[PDB]
DNA sequence: ATTTTTTTTTTTT
């Protein structure tokens, strides 16, 4: 025992447990201590501390434990199965076992572009955007050989004397040490990553970044796309002094004490009654068929009896199986066509936060990604986007003017979802409930549409699979010409139109409609009542079914439902003849 | 050594003693200027080392590493003994004679150099070595080498852990860093020796000079020339593979695209007191570009193409435009050859490409480790932030080129899909192109999209032209076969170096924004021509047929400071569209000219 | 060490100078008060003024010395010297000749050698 | 054997 200073042993000696029983005030509440009691309620394993109760404690440690936190950490782990192994019995009537557990810590944060030998082996808080990282594989600490039998004891997370020698004279040097790892211990791993800021120089220069080192407890916890602050370590991995010109060595850290940004409103993505009185006392006004015509274009004019459609689409019809085979196509889609200057552009941009989509089209997701990676060159898969569509829906323009290789997943998606591959030699079957609202500057606007069918020149297949065809233009009307002329100065100008539309009775509140739907479109399985009209417009029925969730009833008759069919009959008109 | 006796005494007679320019000199304040801005590269110039000690010129190259070690110390022994105070948180700088490239030689290692070069793709920043620690395995005790240590051994198996440890260990820790960043060198077009072989070499830099270094951009050097430390020793093939290397002392500036006058603030008053009014139509304009005689059309076109990018961000819609856009249908005998010279020079941002055979194919995202050979290339739309793709013969270039110019016009951006990463790439830049027609040399007046042949989504994108159909006119030849001969008789306003005080100002300070000054006139452009430039050649009425307007309308006015608008200088730059736009419709024409002659 | 350690068959790693010392152990030295040179290198291809039947200019390749240097371009006419030399090879490919090495006999990876040739000059007139 | 590339053929309405 080296009793003068760098004491090895003063931390589990009295002290840190003690301060810990020195976290110990009125209230009875003052503890960072049943922490674990309640990390015991289900076996969590861990705990959460501070840096600023040290603080409070002293201004002997703060500076003391930097030097060698990774050693205190353990150390820690040591207090711990000390202490509530004092826990788990008062007098001599529990234990079955020992355990480990992990320490959390946490205030103040630092940039990368700053941090060198000088701050080495010190702890620091940054921020930056997550990028991507490994899966978990593998680690332990410790096992043992046959060779001597004993414990593999490792102080980091060489290679050895042979010792299955003294059999009389026997020697057996050289490194007989074949390790048997039924004895060994276990932890966890993910190597992490990340890129620095978008504020600080990262478009002159180029972005460096950090990787990383997950232990027990830490992985399934964030995914890419997300903006955090953490605790590590400034080490490197290598060995020194023609790569290397003298020395050059490559930069890596460390996990400890992560804390996460979780950004206010973003965040019905990844983690009331009242809220249901909202829906349903508002639900029972039979105001909102066409109340909300006013209401997808909170700064715009037009598509009024369109969106008198919409009202419809996103709610959905119904998929009724039945006894024998068929899954048939309940989701339902509309097609829009016309030419620039219509805003239908925007029309898709800001329905992008109006329940799951993306909007971009052409050369520039798709089909599976069945590459590479650099971990042991594994060949696994990213899927396609009726993956990321099965209950959600997209917006998507440019059919033609997009490659045409990706275009055999069009009929193999809409008509009836006969998904397959086979890149490698297999049929990666799956399926999604998708839909899609469309949009193009297809050629020859409304002197095309009224007339005969030449649009595309490969398939007339386009006008059979979906209904609600409305077509975009820019009509002249002198009366509104004008003002689609200074329709286009207030939009232009001075930034004000963040929330106009708030005040509107109900054609706003973002968060309240998509929920409004998304429990909406999980009522039950309605229906209607007993009530060129060819059989696709018929299979038109799905909205039919709609108006039973859109009264959100069970059921509606034919023909006051066939608003549907009067709004229809705008479609109709373009390909009647 | 026994003559460093001499050296940092010489030194530090100097460093606060000797001056120049009546009194105090910087190197006094310069130290804790420095010091004052965490800085730490206290700088020197040859000249006043020279009107110091001449004799600093000869006992130096010898060894020119030991001149700025015992700089250094002299700097530390100077730094704490005068401010202890912030001595718990150095190198110098020489910036003057120059050299060329190819002089330097066999001849030319590890001595007094100041160097040039120019910049190319390269790759990241990493960290590289100073000490040495390595023992802990037998005792391991601490025993501590006196130094940080570049390449030593001793390897005993005496030393001091109980006089042990013959075999090793190695730590992980308490182990100093110093960033550090590859280059790729280049050589100017401007200085060629016809052809000669393409400068690329091996070239070095170090932790604060660092972070800095820009593609096909320039910084002058002091630069001192050494080899790579071990270039392919063993007996072996019929050559060594041998490179060498250089390493950057101070690095400073060739370019200088911001402000260039250092301590011209003489004549600097003539620009906005003659390019600020609405007559600098003229007065700007009769120098703009008084080259040849022929179409002054063009003269007034391109003034205004040079001019601007923006955010200006409308309501809540996103960022809308920031570009400029120019093509030209011509003839190889017009006189469209000089189609990117001057205002290049203007410009801050810019980078040249000739046409096709020679066109970029570049214009492709991995990210690699380095070993030998390791480097990857694309498009250069980083760079030219407010500035130019300058081209001719652009008609053949690569439809997925197109895509990005595209986007650049559309979204201000490209968009990446289905990679392994999709990293991106922001669009604000300008584009020139001229390329020639199909069927010929010029269609006339018949249709223009099919004059000369690109699509249907690229153009609508585009902005600017000018295009020259050209019958007889005498008196101008003749006067041009006198310019023949005076022109080759060469026998051997706003001022020249300071226009360029014109794009810094006038696109910055005055950006105005308006309400409809009177544009319902605009919903007729609209809605009249809808009807009455109906069928002979008449489409191109769009919101970039008056997006464009706000383009360059408002750089025309920019040019005056105006900052408030009626409609004159709009529709006097709209003059241009009364001419430009015109040149694209049938014979059946002067629905324009009665159209718009009130917008004349 | 002033001597000559230039050769192509040349090791940095030598046995000793006045005591017993090492032989792969090495020093690195004094690169820096010494006496170099520089040079480039090209492909050639046969004249034609001579020009047989079926043959073709095949290409030859030179590295020279330092005052010749960049003093040339493409499209010249000459009377180099034409002093041939061989390969001091690294490693060979199809060079199955002889495989052996200058090994001692026995009582109580190796190396290959298969070359080829080349060419080398001092002097020139473009003509 | 793969990574970063380029043409010269292989075969054409
Ligand atoms: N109006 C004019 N003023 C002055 N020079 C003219 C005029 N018209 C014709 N020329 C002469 O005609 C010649 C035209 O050939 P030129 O060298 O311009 O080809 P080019 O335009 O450079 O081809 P490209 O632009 O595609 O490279 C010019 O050298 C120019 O001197
Ligand atoms: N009624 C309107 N209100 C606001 N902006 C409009 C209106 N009509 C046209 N616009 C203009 O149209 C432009 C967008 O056109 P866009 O939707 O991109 O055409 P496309 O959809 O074919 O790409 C916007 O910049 C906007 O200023």
């Amino acid at each position: 025992n080296q009793q003068d200073a760098q004491i090895n042993l003063q931390a589990v000696k009295k002290k840190y447990k003690e301060f810990i029983r020195t976290f110990n005030e009125e209230n009875f509440f003052y503890k960072y201590r049943d922490t674990l009691k309640r990390n015991y309620l289900n076996g969590r394993y861990f705990l959460e501390i501070e840096m600023e109760d040290l603080v409070g404690f002293d201004e002997t440690l703060a500076d003391k434990l930097n030097k060698q936190p990774t050693e205190h950490l353990e150390i820690f782990e040591e207090a711990a199965r000390e202490v509530a192994d004092e826990i788990t019995a008062p007098r001599p009537e529990h234990e079955e076992h020992m355990h480990d557990i992990q320490i959390l810590l946490s205030a103040n944060p630092t940039n990368i572009r700053q941090l060198k030998s000088d701050c080495v082996s010190k702890l620091v808080k940054i921020a930056g955007i997550i990028v991507a990282a490994s899966g978990i594989s593998a680690k332990a600490t410790r096992m043992s050989i046959q060779c001597l039998s004993c414990s593999t004891v490792i102080p980091n997370l060489y290679a050895l004397k042979c010792n299955t020698e003294q059999a009389g004279r026997p020697k057996c040097p050289l490194d007989p040490f074949f390790i048997m790892p039924d004895k060994c211990k276990c932890v966890d791993f993910q190597t992490l990553k990340l890129q620095e800021l978008p504020d600080f120089v990262p478009q002159g220069e180029i972005p460096r970044h950090l990787q990383l080192f997950c232990d027990r407890s830490l992985c399934e916890r964030v995914v890419p796309g997300n903006r955090v602050l953490i605790q590590g370590i400034y080490s490197i991995r290598k060995v020194g002094k023609e790569k290397a010109v003298v020395g050059v060595r490559a930069p890596y850290m460390r996990v400890v004490g992560i804390t996460v940004d979780s950004e206010g409103a973003g965040a019905i993505s990844r983690y009331t009654s009242d809220e249901e009185e909202h829906f349903r006392r508002m639900a029972a006004s039979g105001d909102i068929y066409e109340r909300l015509s006013q209401s997808l274009a909170p700064s715009i004019f037009g598509s009024r009896d369109i969106k008198k459609a919409i009202t419809c689409m996103l709610f959905g019809g119904s998929r009724k199986r039945l006894p024998d085979g068929l899954c048939r196509r309940g989701d339902i889609n509309v097609l829009l066509l016309g030419d620039p200057g219509t805003a239908k552009s925007q029309l898709l941009k800001f329905v992008e936060k109006v329940p799951i989509a993306v909007y971009t089209s052409g050369k520039g997701s798709s089909t599976a990604s069945v590459m590479k990676d650099p971990q042991t060159r594994n060949f696994v898969m990213e899927g396609g986007a009726m993956v990321l569509a099965d209950g959600g829906v997209v917006c998507i323009d440019e059919f033609d003017k997009m490659r045409e290789d990706d275009r055999v997943a069009i009929h193999e998606a809409m008509e009836q979802q006969t998904i397959s591959i086979a890149k490698a030699g297999i049929t990666t079957t799956l399926n999604s409930r998708c839909s899609v609202l469309a949009a193009a500057n297809s050629i020859f606007g409304r002197w095309d549409d009224t007339k005969g069918e030449e649009n595309i020149d490969f398939m007339p297949t386009i006008l059979s699979r979906f209904d609600m065809i409305f077509i975009v233009k820019d009509i002249h009307d002198e009366s509104r010409d004008i003002t689609l002329a200074k329709h286009i100065i207030n939009v232009h100008l001075s930034s004000n139109k963040s929330a106009p539309s708030e005040p509107a009775e109900g054609e706003i509140s973002l968060s309240t409609f998509k929920k409004y739907i998304h429990y909406c479109r999980t009522h039950c399985g309605p229906r209607l009542s007993e009530a060129p009209i060819t059989v696709r417009q018929l299979e038109v029925i799905r909205i039919s079914e709609s108006l039973a969730k859109i009264r959100l009833q069970p059921f509606a008759t034919d023909e006051h439902v066939n608003e549907a069919l009067r709004l229809f009959q705008v479609s109709t008109l373009d390909a009647a003849m | 050594l026994g003559p460093r006796t001499e050296i940092a005494n010489r030194f530090q007679s100097f460093l606060r003693t000797f001056v120049d320019e009546r009194g105090a000199y910087t190197y006094r304040d310069r130290i804790r200027r420095m010091c004052e801005q965490n800085m730490s590269s206290f700088v020197v110039s040859y000249t006043d080392l020279a009107n110091k000690e001449h004799v600093l010129a000869y006992f130096l190259p010898e060894a020119p590493f030991q001149m700025l070690e015992i700089f250094d110390k002299v700097a530390k022994d100077m730094v704490l003994s005068i401010f202890p105070t912030y001595e718990r948180v150095i190198h110098v700088r020489i910036s003057p004679l120059i050299e060329e490239l190819r002089t330097f030689r066999k001849l030319h290692l590890n001595q007094l150099v100041r160097t040039l070069g120019v910049v190319t793709a390269t790759t990241g920043v990493l960290p590289q070595l100073s000490v040495i620690k390595y023992d802990c395995v037998k005792c391991g005790y601490v025993l501590g080498p006196f130094v940080q240590s570049q390449n030593t051994e001793i390897k005993p198996g005496s030393c001091p852990e109980c006089q042990s440890t013959g075999p090793f260990s190695i730590n992980m820790e308490q182990t100093l860093y110093r960033n550090y960043q590859k280059i790729t060198l280049q050589e100017s077009p401007g200085r060629i020796p016809a052809g000669r072989i393409p400068r690329s070499k091996d070239v070095i830099l170090l932790a604060d000079l660092c972070d800095q270094c820009k593609p096909g951009d320039e910084l002058e050097v002091t630069g001192i020339y050494t080899n790579n430390y071990d270039g392919s020793l063993n007996t072996d093939q019929g050559f060594p593979v041998f490179a060498t290397v250089i390493i950057a002392n101070h690095v400073v500036v060739k370019d200088s695209k911001q402000v260039v006058q250092s301590l011209t603030d003489e004549d600097i008053a003539t620009i906005q007191k003659l390019s600020k009014d609405p007559r600098i139509v003229e007065r700007v304009v009769a120098s703009m570009a008084p080259s040849i005689y022929g179409h002054d059309y063009i003269k007034r076109a391109l003034a205004l193409a040079l001019f601007g990018g923006e955010s200006k961000n409308p309501g809540e819609k996103h960022k809308v435009r920031g570009d400029i856009n120019l093509l030209i249908c011509g003839d190889p005998g017009t006189a469209k050859s000089q189609f990117l010279k001057y205002t290049e020079k203007v410009a801050p941002r810019a980078v040249f490409t000739t046409g096709q055979g020679a066109s970029a194919v570049g214009l492709y995202v991995r990210r690699n480790p380095v070993s030998r050979e390791w480097t990857l290339e694309a498009g250069a739309l980083v760079l030219a932030d407010q500035g130019v793709c300058l081209i001719d013969e652009f008609d053949k270039m690569n439809d997925q080129d197109r895509t990005s110019i595209h986007e650049a016009m559309e979204q201000q951006s490209i968009s990446i899909s289905k990679a392994g990463i999709v990293t991106s790439l922001q669009a604000r830049c300008t584009v020139i192109a001229a390329a020639n027609p199909i069927g010929g040399r010029y269609d006339p007046s018949m249709t223009f999209s099919e004059n000369v042949n690109l699509s249907e989504p690229i153009l609508s994108r585009f902005d600017v032209l000018c295009v020259v159909k050209d019958e007889f006119d005498p008196m101008q030849d003749q006067q041009l076969a006198k310019f023949v001969v005076h022109s080759h008789m060469k026998h051997h306003e706003i001022p020249q170096d300071l226009l360029r005080q014109y794009i810094v100002y006038a696109k910055e300070n005055i950006r105005p924004k308006l309400t409809n000054i009177d544009e319902d006139k605009i919903a007729k452009m609209y809605a009249q021509l809808r009807q009455e430039s109906f069928a002979t050649g008449s489409l191109p009425i769009t919101v970039r047929h008056i997006e464009s307007v706000i383009r360059m309308s408002e750089a025309h006015a920019r040019m005056h400071l105006r900052e408030n608008v009626m409609e004159a200088d709009v529709s006097m730059a709209i003059r241009m569209m009364l001419e430009s736009f015109i040149e694209a419709q049938k014979f059946s024409v002067m629905k324009k000219m009665r159209s718009t002659f009130q917008k004349y | 060490i002033r001597n000559v350690e230039q050769q192509f068959k040349f090791t940095n790693p030598t046995i000793c100078r006045n005591p017993v010392c090492s032989n792969r152990k090495r020093f690195m030295l004094d690169v820096e008060k010494s006496l170099f040179l520089d040079f480039q290198k090209i492909r050639i291809q046969e004249t034609q003024a001579e020009l047989p039947r079926g043959c073709i200019p095949r290409a030859v390749e030179i590295i020279l010395r330092s005052e010749l240097v960049e003093t040339v371009q493409a499209g010249d006419r000459y009377d180099f010297t034409g002093t041939l030399i061989v390969v001091p090879d690294v490693s060979v490919l199809a060079g199955v000749g002889t495989r052996a090495e200058n090994s001692s006999r026995h009582k109580p990876g190796m190396r290959e050698l298969n070359y080829r040739m080349a060419f080398l000059a001092c002097s020139v007139q473009a003509t």
